[PDB]
């Protein structure tokens, strides 16, 4: 059936449906899972890394990506799409701040990177398909530390805690679960390692994961290997 | 209507709004609609039948699924 | 350049010099200042001679065709329109002053001026040109409402033979040309049947 | 103005007046010279006062998604091209600006010195403003690679001073910054009143 | 033909612990006419943030307008109102936008830092962008920023006891010195408006001024 | 299906372009719209259609002003009839602007109807699919109506309908001595033929759009004024009932 | 428009209490060579909105183009809104302000008059771009002479009587027909009220040069 | 259908065009939102749905100028669109008139918008069902605009998945329209709502999002406990 209705990201299907905007949300299920987590005390992020074998550095398989000083940002999904969006995301932030002198609120950053993931082929714009990465930003903003999600189909939404990536439907369960609002960053850490090891395939063990957090002080802090090794 | 007369079916409903929404639905498709209507009403512990009934009664003669799909308002 | 263009009802008598110097020395001795728009409507020209040769034919083009789209006889307010955004658009670009006259059935008999600018206004006898300021006051000096053919066929006459003869810009043969349902007629007043004011 | 920036081992002093005049009116005495591109780099400013803010302000960012995207540091060097590329761009069209561009990298202490002329270049020591001439000579005679960090304070504060007392468009504070390898810090800032006694 | 006619203006802005003021005539005079006794020049931005613009009247109004759409842009695309130190930024950015035909309009923004004190700064047409704590522009700006300089800041003076600028000497401040400033000053007069910011909101006192 | 109808840049094996003949088939599915040419004017009527009692009256309004003194009445797609409603509106505002007078209906039609036949031609663009009749009067010309159907053929009419019913509607239109009735009296009998032609079972609910361009008022294009409606649906239910008897 | 090729003069502008009274001479001016005398400065916007101006008559002739294109298509909408005076004041003066900025100045100065909610307006639109409401308005050369008038008697008496509104015109362009070497008496006292906007043909001040003889 | 249905440049050989009816289905897609009008006042309530108990719920009130709000059931991307270009109208309106845009104009602009992407292969139909509200000089307003760029004046309507049941409710209720008071439209609405919803749901101080228009009221939104003040008082 689906045979020329999703071949083209502007041919509505009879029931009003983009099949290529859900083959993007598709392929983002690909990728190594990541889960956020907003609290009182900042924000944090952790996610899996997939090294196939050493001889690979750490620092190119890019999960985490600082996003001004105030946010981290967490990618699921094609490495070349997530690249662009955190670009978008990179420039717009510096420019908000050059223009307004102002920390950009992570609404506003994931609000305008989402702009840039709409124009899917829209003739005033350059792209043909949707940027096939779902994104986290997670940042601490003049309403205290909030974390944003943004997936292909330029919508974005706040989440006090949210799971992207493979381990998606496998971890939102364990989530909802464990979150509860009252919650501090220690315990954040923990949780989302928790989870991390519920859904990894390899032993959990300071080189298969990422770790960073935005607090309402010091900045977007990458965990580095002795940290990754106490939490460990 | 006629393939309803013998139903529970609340006053609510709006036949020529579920006429709109047959599309191209052929005779046959219309009792089964009604029917499958009849059935979801039969589920959920319910005494009359809706027009919301009639729409996933409509869904369900295509074979379809209504899914409340991420990037819709 | 001098010209003027009055209405006898009924129609309406342009007139115009024949003197076409560039910064004195060598000219057109006779000149053809009323130029033939479309069939009845005619125009007056002044000041700069390409400014006002392409603009002439630029308004012939599209009056023709407006006319042969329409299927009926073109408005002299159409014509004298389409003059005046021409000139308004290129005020800067062009340097020059028309006369637009001419019959329509309509509102036949119609004499608009368009001088240097996008100044449109309808008018029962218009002037112009440089040699314009010299008969601006024996125009009004005469202008009886309700001059018969002939009686403006005297008056344009007049007003020109006495701005030739105190304007060195505009001298020659004056051309007049009444249009009305009978057609143009065009006339030519050489060099001595000109009125000679003393 | 008055403005200068000198290199003397330790790090990079850069000292600069306030003020601002409009034609033979002086618009305020509590002009902020010395431009906090980054926490690694600063600015000064000479000539368009507005030009010369926009264009470094523009650097600033520019140099932000630098860091970002290259996970490492901007070079002084990189970062005066980038000023003197985008400066150019627009040349003579009006642009005034004369700056000096001081910081620490992975190649030591760095100072540069570019203006809306197309003028990117190294240094020792520089001084720009209506009173630079002023506060050259004094600065030259008292300059020496070695210096001790308070006696090189000394030396610029009181360049500045003389350069205030003598030259009329210099008026103001005496804004005082350092620039070593950790960063640039504010080391005093001391109007010309107190100066006029000191001395 | 000349695109800049200076039709005058005298505005002045006062900072201070808990009040923003900001000051203007209302003199609308271009060339030798004063052709209109009523305009404020001094507009409402936000609830926490007034502008005072001054020179050529077609540029005050164009620069009021952009401004103020870009609030609204600001307000719909942020989810929250502009804090003085952003509208100070943007319009940083505004003016010099058009550098190569600059605006002729010296620009004074006052309002209510994020802390909650008086915040004022002072613009260059082409965008220079200063954070002062009392400034004068327009035409008699040099008759009334020396005496805010004397009576704010105690410059040429000792012995004297720094305590805080209260609300009601700043308003006794702004009305001397804008009656002096009428008095010496021909685009002065045609009656003052002052506007009073503080957490209540943007207070609006006018006094009547020497009309000649 | 037929292999020679997608797009309209192709000639069936014939000579025939079935796109502009699904267009018009969509032109044959709407509202009818009658309009009558009289002796000093020319009126539109339009059997609008309220798809639901939510809708305000003053809902889809297939009865557009273009120029002061045309009228234009549109049966089919009404977002395509918006359209082609500016695109006349732009086209007469420039004849005003490019020639000093207001636009002769005959012009008016034959540049819209090159228009949509623009809109024929090409193969990224459909062909416009909702007909439309173009009134007006003046001192000078007189009063006039044009049709201007999907394929862009400009047609003079003395009277003319569009949309489902317009057999119906003209073999009733011919049931008039037009050459010689005004503009009141056409009007109620405007009435008369759009009540004819409707469908209650079918339509359900309905109403009445009216308007007259005339010597009357000036040449000014005006909907029928309130009064005057009311007394024209009077003698239409009166005349109904008649045919009735 | 550089060069201000036909030009025309002064216009007045006094607030009724009910009503907008505005005044043009019809004259027609080419640098001391009065032409066309008989052309209408004043042009009726709509019902509650009337323009004037004094600059080069051919920009007035192309504004009223555009205004008067804009209201029929606001017509032709017909949804049954207007264009407040307010409203044409803000596009005209935008409509200025954007031909400055090409250094392409439209050479005009217009007051716009109108009635409007229980409302009277007058506002000023310049060549530069200079806009204002005021209550009592005069444009072009006249200004200097004609504004004095009409704001002391507004600031002694607020609020004019539509006869002594309309007789205090008549004196002002009085005294511009003295005082005006590119006047002409035959002026035109449009006024807009209530009612809608009427332009009473060519009126005639009664110049009295025997006063002084 | 199978070969009339790729594109809005080919009409069916029985007077349909397909992608539009299409697009029409994809306006269901949203969730409820059910608006309306009073003499004075003009009241948008969306159904805002929840992606998880996590994550936030979906805004479906956007805040055009000062004189329009709109809810959108449909495509979030095209509904971000045209509320962009809503907002450059109505800005742009505002800077060369200084006169708020009328409602019954600014819908004109969206259905020229709509319909010129639904008659060249450049582009889609867009998606968002949209209920412009805003109280010009006239009186308060509620527009519907479909993907098929035809605009509607309802007295009051409703739009989205599970939509009928508000429809029939306001047919049901409207007559008590155009008298009420400013909370009880408010009411009317929410009920409506409330007949959208799946039953066992109800609305929460959450799930319901209210906005407000009219004269000496400017556009304004209630949620989280913003909304409380009519949950509580709203009848059982």
């Amino acid at each position: 059936t689906r045979s020329e209705y999703d071949r083209g990201v502007n041919t509505f299907s009879p029931e009003g449906r983009l099949f290529q905007v859900e083959y993007a949300i598709e392929a983002i299920k690909l990728g190594s899972t990541a889960i956020g987590i907003q609290t009182s005390e900042g924000v944090c992020l952790a996610v899996e890394k997939r090294i196939t074998s050493p001889l690979m550095e750490p620092s190119s398989i890019e999960k985490i990506v600082e996003i001004d000083a105030h946010i981290g940002c967490a990618m699921s999904g094609l490495i070349a799409d997530a690249k662009t969006l955190i670009d978008k995301a990179r420039v717009e932030t510096q420019n908000h701040w050059f223009t307004y002198n102002e920390t950009m609120t992570v609404e506003s950053v994931t609000q305008a990177v989402s702009n840039l993931a709409l124009q899917f082929g829209e003739e005033d714009a350059a792209m043909s398909r949707p940027f096939g990465v779902a994104l986290l930003f997670g940042g601490v903003d003049e309403k205290g530390p909030q974390l944003f999600h943004m997936d292909p189909s330029g919508t974005f939404v706040q989440c006090d805690a949210r799971a992207i990536g493979s381990a998606s439907e496998g971890a939102q369960s364990s989530l909802q679960e464990v979150y509860h609002k009252s919650m501090t960053l220690k315990e954040a850490i923990k949780s989302s390692l928790i989870i991390l090891k519920q859904v990894m395939e390899e032993k959990l063990n300071a080189t298969n994961i990422e770790l960073a957090t935005v607090q309402p002080g010091q900045n977007f802090h990458m965990f580095t290997k002795e940290e990754l090794e106490e939490v460990i | 209507q006629i393939h309803s007369r013998k139903m529970n079916v609340s006053p609510d409903v709006n036949y020529e709004e579920l006429a709109r929404c047959t599309d191209d639905f052929n005779g046959a498709q219309c009792k089964a609609v009604c029917v499958e209507a009849g059935m979801i009403a039969l589920r959920r512990g319910a005494t009359e039948l809706t027009h919301e009934d009639y729409m996933e009664g409509i869904l369900e003669v295509q074979a379809k699924k209504k899914a409340n799909l991420q990037y819709y308002a | 350049t001098t010209i003027m263009a009055v209405q006898f009802d009924g129609g309406v008598v342009l007139g115009a010099d024949s003197r076409t110097t560039t910064g004195s020395y060598i000219a057109n001795r006779v000149t053809d200042k009323l130029t033939p728009i479309h069939d009845r409507i005619f125009c007056c020209r002044s000041g700069s001679a390409a400014d006002t040769q392409a603009v002439a034919d630029a308004v012939t083009y599209q009056l023709g065709f407006h006319s042969i789209e329409l299927n009926e006889p073109p408005l002299v307010h159409t014509a004298a329109s389409l003059f005046k955004e021409m000139c308004y658009r290129y005020r800067e670009d062009l340097m020059a002053g028309i006369i637009i006259a001419g019959w329509d059935p309509q509102e036949g008999g119609q004499v608009y001026s368009v001088p240097m600018g996008g100044m449109m206004v309808r008018q029962s006898f218009a002037i112009g040109g440089s040699g314009s300021s010299y008969i601006y006051g024996y125009v009004d000096a005469t202008y009886r409402e309700g001059m018969t053919k002939e009686e403006c066929l005297q008056f344009t006459a007049n007003a020109l033979a006495l701005a030739m003869e105190r304007d060195g810009s505009s001298g020659g043969v004056i051309r007049l040309a009444a249009i009305a349902e009978s057609g143009v007629e065009r006339q030519v007043l050489l060099g001595d049947q000109i009125p000679k004011f003393a | 103005t008055t403005t200068l920036a000198f290199k003397f081992r330790h790090g990079v002093i850069v000292a600069a007046d306030s003020r601002a005049t409009a034609g033979a009116y002086i618009a305020s005495q509590t002009v902020k010279k010395v431009i906090e591109i980054n926490p690694y780099l600063l600015g000064t400013m000479a000539g368009g006062a507005a030009d010369c803010s926009f264009w470094e302000r523009l650097l600033a960012r520019q140099c932000r998604i630098y860091e970002l995207r290259n996970k490492e540091r901007i070079s002084v060097a990189a970062a005066s091209k980038l000023l003197a590329n985008m400066v150019y761009q627009y040349k003579g069209m009006g642009l005034s600006m004369g700056t000096m561009i001081c910081g620490w990298d992975k190649r030591g202490p760095g100072l540069y010195y570019v203006d809306s002329e197309g003028n990117r270049i190294s240094g020792a020591t520089f001084s720009v403003g209506s009173g630079s001439v002023y506060a050259y000579g004094v600065m030259d005679r008292g300059y020496s690679y070695d210096l001790e960090v308070e006696q090189a304070y000394d030396l610029a504060r009181r360049a500045i001073y003389q350069a205030t007392y003598r030259d009329a468009y210099s008026g103001g504070a005496v804004n005082l910054y350092h620039v070593r390898e950790d960063g640039w810090i504010r080391v005093s800032s001391d109007n010309v009143a107190d100066l006029h006694e000191k001395y | 033909f000349s695109p800049y006619v200076f039709n005058g203006g005298t505005i002045l802005a006062i900072a201070g612990e808990d009040f923003a003021i900001v000051a203007s005539d209302t003199r609308l005079s271009e060339g030798f006419s004063i052709h209109t006794r009523d305009s404020p020049k001094c507009y409402k931005l936000t609830d926490k943030t007034v502008i005072g613009c001054s020179g050529f009247h077609g540029d005050c109004l164009t620069l009021t307008k952009i401004i103020e759409a870009r609030l609204k842009m600001y307000k719909h695309s942020n989810n929250k109102a502009m804090t003085t130190g952003a509208i100070a930024a943007m319009l940083s950015t505004i003016l010099y936008s058009r550098r190569f035909f600059p605006y002729y309009v010296y620009n004074i923004i006052g309002g209510l830092d994020e802390e909650g004190k008086g915040a004022v700064y002072s613009f260059d047409p082409v965008g220079s962008y200063q954070r002062d704590s009392f400034k004068a522009g327009g035409s008699a700006s040099a008759m009334l920023q020396p005496l805010l300089d004397n009576q704010v800041g105690f410059k040429n003076m000792q012995n004297v006891e720094h305590v805080p600028l209260s609300l009601d000497r700043a308003m006794r401040l702004v009305k001397d010195v804008f009656i002096s400033a009428a008095e010496r000053d021909v685009y002065t007069g045609d009656a003052l408006r002052i506007c009073i910011v503080t957490k209540e909101g943007i207070r609006e006192e006018t006094v009547s001024l020497r009309k000649d | 299906g037929t292999g020679y109808d997608l797009s309209a840049s192709t000639f069936s094996p014939d000579g025939r372009v079935f796109q502009v003949e699904y267009a018009m088939k969509a032109v044959e599915n709407s509202s009818t719209a009658i309009g009558i040419r009289c002796k000093d004017g020319v009126v539109f009527g339009v059997e609008k259609l309220v798809l639901s009692k939510l809708y305000e009256e003053g809902s889809n309004k297939r009865l557009f002003n273009v120029d002061r003194h045309v009228g234009m009445a549109v049966a089919g797609l009404l977002a395509d009839a918006r359209s082609l409603a500016d695109i006349a509106r732009e086209e007469a505002s420039n004849f005003r602007s490019n020639f000093g007078y207001n636009i002769p209906l005959k012009h008016l039609a034959d540049r819209v109807a090159m228009y949509v036949h623009a809109y024929t031609l090409y193969s990224a663009v459909r062909p416009f699919g909702c007909s439309f009749m173009l009134g007006s009067y003046s001192v000078n010309d007189g009063a006039q109506l044009y049709m201007i159907d999907p394929s862009g053929v400009s047609y003079g009419y003395w009277g003319c309908a569009i949309g489902k019913a317009r057999q119906a509607a003209k073999t009733e239109i011919e049931k008039l001595q037009m050459k010689e009735m005004t503009c009141r009296d056409i009007v109620k009998e405007v009435a008369k033929i759009i009540y004819i032609v409707h469908d209650e079972v079918k339509d359900k609910a309905f109403e009445l759009e009216l308007s007259w361009v005339g010597e009357l008022t000036n040449g000014r294009h005006e909907i029928v004024p309130k009064d005057i409606r009311e007394e024209a649906e009077k003698y239409a239910k009166e005349s109904l009932k008649e045919e009735d008897e | 428009t550089q060069n201000p090729m036909v030009t025309g003069t002064s216009v007045l502008g006094v607030k009724f209490e009910g009503g907008v009274v505005i005044a043009a001479d019809m004259l027609g001016s080419y640098g001391s060579l009065a032409r066309f005398r008989n052309i209408s400065r004043i042009m009726r916007v709509n019902n509650s909105t009337m323009l004037g101006a004094s600059g080069d008559y051919a920009d007035f002739q192309y504004l009223k183009q555009v205004l008067g294109q804009m209201v029929i298509d606001e017509e032709l909408l017909g949804d049954g809104h207007s264009y407040s005076p307010r409203a044409i004041h803000s596009w005209l003066t935008r409509a200025m302000y954007s031909r400055r900025s090409k250094m392409n100045p439209l050479w005009n100065t217009m007051v716009i008059g109108g009635y409007a909610d229980g409302e009277s307006f007058l506002g000023y639109v310049d060549m530069l771009g200079v806009a204002y409401e005021a209550p009592s308005l005069a444009t072009g050369y006249g200004a200097y002479l004609a504004q004095p008038l009409l704001r002391e008697v507004l600031e002694k008496q607020p609020v004019l009587s539509q006869t002594e509104a309309r007789d205090l015109v008549e004196r002002c362009m009085r005294v511009l027909y003295y005082r005006d070497a590119r006047s002409y008496n035959r002026f035109q006292i449009a006024t807009v009220t209530e009612k809608g906007v009427e332009i009473e043909g060519p009126l005639s001040t009664e110049t009295n040069w025997d006063i002084a003889h | 259908r199978n070969q009339y249905d790729n594109d809005v440049t080919v009409w069916s050989p029985q007077g349909r065009i397909h992608q539009i009816e299409y697009a029409m289905e994809a306006v269901k897609q949203g969730s409820a939102t059910v608006g309306l009008k009073s003499k004075t006042h003009a009241v948008l309530v969306a159904l805002k749905r929840a992606q998880s108990e996590l994550a936030a719920h979906q805004k479906k009130i956007l805040h055009v100028d000062n004189h329009i709000g709109i809810s959108i059931a449909g495509l979030t991307a095209d509904a971000r669109l045209l509320c962009n270009f809503m907002r450059q109208e109505c800005l742009d309106s505002r800077f060369v008139f200084d006169r708020p845009l009328p409602v019954s104009r600014l819908v004109s602009l969206i259905g020229s918008k709509t319909q010129i992407p639904t008659q060249r292969y450049g582009r889609r139909p867009y998606g968002v069902g949209l209920l412009i509200a805003g109280y010009d000089d006239m009186g308060p307003h509620i527009f519907q605009t479909c993907p098929s760029a035809n605009y509607f004046d309802c007295r009051a309507m409703s739009i989205g998945a599970r939509s009928q049941s508000a429809r029939t409710y306001l047919e049901r209720h409207m007559s008590e329209f155009m008298e009420c008071n400013l909370n009880e439209l408010v009411k009317h609405g929410l009920r409506a709502l409330r007949e959208t919803l799946p039953a066992e749901q109800d609305l929460t101080t959450k799930n319901v999002s209210i906005g407000i228009v009219g004269k000496d009221l400017e556009f304004t939104i209630y949620d989280d406990d913003d909304v409380s003040p009519f949950l509580e008082g709203l009848e059982e």
